[PDB]
């Protein structure tokens, strides 16, 4: 289950 | 283009459009880095949100007005510009963007 954390990651990080 | 492939890929259009998205192009340690940065309200009222001091490169993706799923389809912009984040936890990290400037 995604953390808040984990989706803010998912949705906005492209290193 | 980019911003369709990774809407896809990241899961903001295999279930819906997403209306609005913002991807930054930069470490996750440097983004993480933000909250503890620059302190600023938030729109929402709260105050646990922090502006970059540098501006990033980011991509901001926004659908069409005649984009409709499942046929999502999105404009592209790129832009260097300061982030806005909200910031919680134990480590104090993102869970929201809000703003880029
Ligand atoms: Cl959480
Ligand atoms: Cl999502
Ligand atoms: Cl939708
Ligand atoms: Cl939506
Ligand atoms: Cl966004
Ligand atoms: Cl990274
Ligand atoms: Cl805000
Ligand atoms: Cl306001
Ligand atoms: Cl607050
Ligand atoms: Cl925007
Ligand atoms: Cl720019
Ligand atoms: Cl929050």
């Amino acid at each position: 289950k995604e953390t808040a954390a984990s989706k803010f990651e998912r949705q906005h990080l492209d290193s | 283009n980019y911003c369709n492939q990774m809407m896809k890929s990241r899961n903001l259009t295999k279930d819906r459009c997403k209306p609005v998205n913002t991807f930054v192009h930069e470490s996750l340690a440097d983004v993480q880095a933000v909250c503890s940065q620059k302190n600023v309200a938030c729109k929402n009222g709260q105050t646990n949100c922090y502006q970059s001091y540098s501006t990033m490169s980011i991509t901001d993706c926004r659908e069409t007005g005649s984009s409709k799923y499942p046929n999502c389809a999105y404009k592209t912009t790129q832009a260097n510009k300061h982030i806005i984040v909200a910031c919680e936890g134990n480590p104090y990290v993102p869970v929201h963007f809000d703003a880029s400037v």
